[PDB]
């Protein structure tokens, strides 16, 4: 499921604003 | 509401041209716990001596600002947060600056981020989403009526209240702009085709940020996710959005036009502008002045336990904050 495939991702934390 | 808002411009307008300065200083505050870290700051729980009460206190080093290169950003935070006044709006209570940091103390929203009790619960029911949405749009109105564009629409930005409002926090890449503006900057799941494309672009990528943001409280789960930010970008290029089997077709179709890679085409930026929106069938319901009075009985209330409680914030490795005994940036920083 589209779920379990986001909750298996890299990005399910806290996300942070891009800084270059 | 034309009315209302010409009159809060005013006010916005002499606190904009002559902003507030030094309104504290570091030892009159106690410091307790960090509520929460970000790209550039960091985020403690204070306690202020004479008063007894508690404040979220933003620290920014002045060198680490410069590295970043948020010199500008920075200003615009600190100058557009002292300057409005909005019931769904963090209020800063005092700034000031040291040798090595600027500070902004705000007051204390305890519910936590709706980022945590979103991911925790899973995913919000239609009516639950649609309290929130109907909060960041009356609030992007505001906000927008004023000429200016918040740029981080965001779970991790947005804090729960006592009564179970939302409070909108972090305005470091608001800016006030009339025409276009060309920054690269927000948050990878929630940067509209436009700014990707370094196009220029207008307020019009805050109503995309809304259709993210909708679409995440309803779904569980962005519209576009991968592990790498360019993997992320491809997909929100591509313009391409699934929904899951339980949106609904009113929620399905606000999205779809909130979700237009089209500028001329999105929702917010058409002639009708907000009203679009706001008459829309997923916000028949919605009782827009009684949002707006906080009049009405939130869905979900978080659990306080006095003051100063933070059980709604996870837990951050405490660091100390060191001020040099020579001045950093003193002329960058001169505004501040
Ligand atoms: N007024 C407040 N009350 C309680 N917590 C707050 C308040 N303001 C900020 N926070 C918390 O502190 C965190 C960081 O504040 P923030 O202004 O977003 O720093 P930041 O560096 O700009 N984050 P980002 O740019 O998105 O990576 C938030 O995500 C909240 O968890
Ligand atoms: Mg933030
Ligand atoms: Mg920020």
């Amino acid at each position: 499921t589209t779920y379990a495939d986001f909750i298996a991702s890299g990005r399910t934390g806290r996300r942070n604003a891009i800084h270059d | 509401v034309k009315e209302f808002l010409a009159k809060a411009k005013e006010d916005f307008l002499k606190k904009w041209e002559t902003p507030s300065q030094n309104t504290a200083q570091l030892d009159q505050f106690d410091r307790i716990k960090t509520l929460g870290t970000g790209s550039f700051g960091r985020v403690m729980l204070v306690k202020h001596k004479e008063s007894g009460n508690h404040y979220a206190m933003k620290i920014l080093d002045k060198q680490k600002v410069v590295k970043l290169k948020q010199i500008e950003h920075t200003l615009n935070e600190k100058r557009i947060l002292q300057a409005v006044n909005f019931p769904f709006l963090v209020k800063l209570e005092f700034s000031f600056k040291d040798n090595s940091n600027l500070y902004m103390v705000m007051e204390y929203v305890a519910g936590g981020e709706m980022f945590s009790h979103l991911r925790r619960i899973g995913r919000f029911s239609e009516p639950h989403a649609r309290f929130y949405a109907a909060q960041i749009v009356l609030t992007f109105e505001y906000l927008h009526s004023l000429d200016l564009i918040y740029r981080d629409l965001k779970p991790e930005n947005l804090l729960i209240d006592q009564q179970g409002y939302i409070q909108v926090t972090d305005f470091g890449f608001a800016k006030r702009v009339k025409g276009r503006t060309w920054t690269l900057c927000g948050t990878p799941e929630y940067l509209a085709p436009e700014i990707i494309l370094s196009k220029g672009y207008n307020k019009a990528v805050d109503w995309w940020a809304l259709g993210v943001l909708i679409y995440e409280m309803a779904a569980g789960y962005p519209p576009f996710f991968a592990d790498q930010p360019i993997q992320i970008y491809e997909k929100i290029v591509s313009g391409k959005v699934r929904f899951p089997s339980h949106f609904s077709s009113d929620l399905k179709d606000l999205l779809r036009n909130l979700l237009q890679v089209d500028l001329t085409k999105r929702f917010g930026n058409l002639k009708n502008g907000v009203n679009d929106i706001k008459n829309h069938k997923w916000f028949a319901t919605t009782d827009w002045i009684a949002i707006y009075q906080r009049k009405v009985e939130a869905p979900f209330i978080p659990k306080f336990k006095g003051p100063g409680d933070t059980s709604n914030f996870d837990d951050y490795e405490e660091e100390e904050i060191r001020v040099s005994i020579n001045e950093k940036c003193g002329k960058e920083f001169t505004e501040f």
